[PDB]
DNA sequence: CCAGAAATTGGCACGAAAATTGCCTTAAATACAA
DNA sequence: TTGTATTTATAGCAATTTTCGTGCCAATTTCTGG
């Protein structure tokens, strides 16, 4: 019953475009239609980690070959201060056949003692050893920490704390102090010099709370619009040639259709946003843990549209709320059952799991079975495997990898 | 101004061409001591990788540098500060959803809080000193207030 | 690098004067190219030129 | 002292090493001026 | 040879006179490294320069030292290499001046 | 102290639900000529 | 008076692909009692 004319397909395709893509398409269509239109600083030089390293290199008594090797080494240093390439790549980049790996090793060791100490380290173990080598021998637990870092670091990252006792032949009193001394170091020596700027996004729709009720409105700073060029439209009448009149009429028709399509897209987006805000009202008042498990079919029934239209509209569009900026698809989620009769959204379950894990006993972290048992007191009835999946999504290590020395 | 006992005479060239000679008692009595007040501002905004947080947990800095901050990450009233001291502690989130084995090792050894977080705290500019006499907090409506507010 | 952008607080990049002039010239040139390719009436191409 | 990028670094390195000598070089503002004049459709260049 | 490569980028141009004249269209084309076709400057989504824009990296040079735009080549061992995907030379970022 | 038992973890599998994507030139309102 | 050409209005259906929670079970870690 729906006739797919090549322009209805163009109107439908306009729904799923973000603001930037829509602006680019509007510009592209604007440069082809004459009747469409749209309604000293220099800066400062900032010093980064590599600039500091090269400044220290230039003031170090290196030879020409050593200076070239140092330049190659400093080139392959990331923001965190770690060497991103093997020394074989540096040797190849030197391009001279008279230099062995030993000279590169010596130059790298000289560079690793620059400021900050531990920069240009091969890995975490090397950085920790470099940092520990600068401590005076009077440190109470220098030797135990050095042994643990040098020999047994994988089982320290596995939070064993029992096999470590057997291999190192220590006790809890000394092992805890050694672990604290290890944790007192700097995992990222290269972050002392920080450079950059956070990146922001421009929301498409703004929701506020006025006069006790939530108001949703399109963001006027980014809403796209076009306009009819009246100068060329005044020439639509006869201009001593029929072809000019036909051209003007066709271009005016296309421009008017495009303006209508843009207005319809904006209206549809506004209505969908209003429906979404009305459906999820507890979230904007009390944050997460109160999300409702709504789907596309829930929104598609309150606006008398189809599920495909709702799916297309909610793609890559952002909503700004007193809580933050969201993707307008973050409000759609799956659900689990409820003992009292109902549904619980997966976002609320993830928030509850995060809150429960964040307030557990460090000596005995909760397992997935314990989390399931705790959740089965509020009437959620979520499976252990689902809890494990949620925890993995939250990027939280398992129970045996969260215990401390207490 | 102030009433000063003054004599009109040359004194060894120390009043040559509009120069003024001042006794030490004027300095000792603090007759020309003045009070100057300066204001500093720290703004926490909303980014794409989550919002910026004003907090006391700056992972890279040491324990001493956070000694003059309260539980909310704000300097105490009456603290003596100098150049480089932290006034308000703020962290800017950095977000990546992929964990390399090196990043997993770092998270396991030093905790996940140190990762995916930057430092953007407010600090006293070099050559500036004084005493913290007033702190004011402005919060957007709908945002939870901290203890200081 | 001789005509840099203005990076300010809030992520705004704005624009410079030379960049604005170049953008206007490029937009006019592209519109003129498209109109010449489409064989538009002379009354419009003269105004575009 | 002002706008010779290599000259500043070389002078600083020589001063730290106790050698009070300089390699003058070319100011960068002159290159900026040359580029700006070339952007006006005028061919200005150094020769020999 | 990296030593000669590093020594050849700090050389001083030798001259004794300044010449001025009119610019031919062929001279202007020989000056350029590419043609600007679009009025975009920054993508505003990846915060990287848009292709064929006023800040394009294929025309004016890399935005980072010895790195192409997509990231296939990243270090000094690939200096002078033109990436086949993005067309950005692997060289210093000062060539944009 | 040892070792078996008990508990924990996550890759793979499964059916249903949910989300995504291609479609190709129609019918009805309305102004105007005969 | 009406038959006919010109302008609006038309953003759903129906396959097809992806994600969901959750069970199965082998591998790995912790525990207990002789
Ligand atoms: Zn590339």
């Amino acid at each position: 019953q729906l006739a797919m004319t090549p322009q209805l397909q163009q109107a439908i395709r306009l729904l799923q475009l973000s603001t930037l893509e829509l602006q680019q398409e509007l510009q592209q269509a604007l440069e082809s239609n004459p009747l469409l239109e749209q309604i000293v600083y220099q800066g400062e030089t900032t010093q980064t980690l590599q600039d500091y390293l090269m400044w220290q290199v230039e003031l170090t008594p290196f030879s020409d070959t050593d200076r070239a090797i140092a330049t190659s080494i400093v080139d392959a240093v990331d923001e965190t201060g770690y060497l991103t390439v093997p020394l074989e790549d540096i040797l190849e980049s030197i391009g001279d056949e008279e230099i062995d790996i030993d000279e590169v090793e010596a130059v790298l060791k000289r560079i690793q003692r620059f400021d900050p100490v531990g920069v240009a380290a091969k890995d975490l173990r090397d950085c920790l050893l470099i940092q520990l080598s600068q401590f005076d021998k009077t440190t109470p637990w220098l030797e135990e920490a050095r042994l643990i870092i040098s020999d047994h670091l994988d089982l320290l990252a596995n939070h064993d704390f029992r096999t470590l006792m057997r291999v190192t032949r220590l006790k809890e009193d000394v092992l805890k102090e050694a672990v604290n001394l290890i944790q007192s170091l700097d995992p990222r020596p290269g972050q002392s010099i920080q450079t950059g700027e956070p990146e922001y996004v421009i929301p498409d729709v703004l929701v506020r709370k006025h006069n006790g009720h939530w108001t949703v409105e399109l963001n006027s700073d980014s809403i796209p619009r076009l306009q009819i060029n009246q100068h060329y439209a005044s020439m639509c009448n006869n201009a001593r040639n029929d072809g000019d009149s036909q051209f003007i009429r066709s271009n005016l028709q296309d421009a008017k259709w495009l303006i209508k399509s843009l207005e319809s897209r904006n209206d549809t987006l506004l209505r969908v946003s209003r429906c979404i805000v009305e459906q999820q009202q507890a979230f904007f008042e009390q944050g997460e843990e109160y999300m409702k498990p709504m789907v596309l079919a829930d929104i598609a029934q309150a606006v008398e549209m189809h599920e495909s239209t709702i799916s297309r509209v909610t793609t890559q569009k952002y909503l700004h709320s007193p809580r933050g900026i969201f993707e307008l698809k973050y409000f759609f989620s799956s659900h689990v059952n409820t003992e009292g009769g109902g549904e619980a959204s997966s976002t609320a379950i993830r928030a509850l799991v995060k809150k429960l894990i964040a307030a557990e006993n460090p000596a005995k972290p909760l397992s997935d079975s314990k989390l399931t048992s705790l959740l089965s007191e509020q009437g959620i009835m979520v499976a252990r495997r689902t809890v494990a999946k949620y925890r993995e999504s939250l990027s939280i290590p398992p129970s045996n990898q969260r215990k401390q020395l207490v | 101004g102030q009433n000063m006992r003054v004599a009109f005479m040359p004194w060894n060239g120390y009043n040559f061409e509009d120069s003024i000679l001042v006794s030490e008692r004027v300095v000792q009595e603090d007759r020309f001591t003045t009070i100057h007040i300066q204001e500093l501002a720290c703004v926490s905004r909303d980014t794409k990788l989550g919002p910026e947080e004003i907090t006391a947990d700056i992972p890279n800095v040491g324990e001493a540098a956070l000694s003059k901050l309260d539980e909310s990450g704000i300097v105490y009233i009456g603290a003596e500060v100098t150049g480089g001291d932290i006034l308000v502690g703020k962290v800017t989130p950095k977000g990546e959803t992929q964990l390399t084995p090196e990043e997993k090792l770092l998270r396991a050894i030093f905790g996940e809080k140190a990762s995916d977080v930057k430092d953007s705290s407010l600090r006293v500019p070099n050559g500036v000193s004084g005493t913290v006499i007033d702190v004011q907090v402005f919060t957007r409506d709908g945002v939870e207030k901290d203890k200081r507010a | 690098d001789l005509r840099p952008l203005v990076p300010l607080d809030g992520g705004r990049f704005a624009t410079s004067d030379l960049n604005d002039l170049y953008r206007r010239v490029i937009n006019r040139n592209n519109r003129l190219k498209r109109l010449l390719d489409l064989a538009a009436p002379d009354i419009i191409v003269r105004n575009e030129k | 002292k002002s706008d010779d990028v290599n000259g500043r670094t070389k002078m600083y390195k020589n001063i730290v090493d106790g050698n009070h000598q300089m390699e003058p070089g070319m100011p960068e503002s002159f290159n900026v001026l040359l580029k700006e004049i070339r952007s006006l459709g005028i061919n200005i260049e150094l020769e020999d | 040879d990296l030593l000669k490569f590093l020594k050849a980028q700090t050389k001083t141009e030798e001259f004794d006179a300044i010449k001025i004249a009119l610019a031919s269209p062929d001279m202007i084309r020989s000056w350029s490294f590419g043609e600007v076709k679009k009025p975009e400057t920054i993508n505003y989504r990846t915060f990287k320069p848009e292709r064929d824009g006023l800040f394009c990296a294929r025309i004016f040079g890399p935005v980072k030292d010895y790195e192409c735009l997509c990231g296939k080549y990243k270090r000094l061992k690939h200096r002078g290499v033109i990436c086949e995907k993005c067309g950005v030379e692997v060289t210093q970022t000062k060539v944009r001046r």
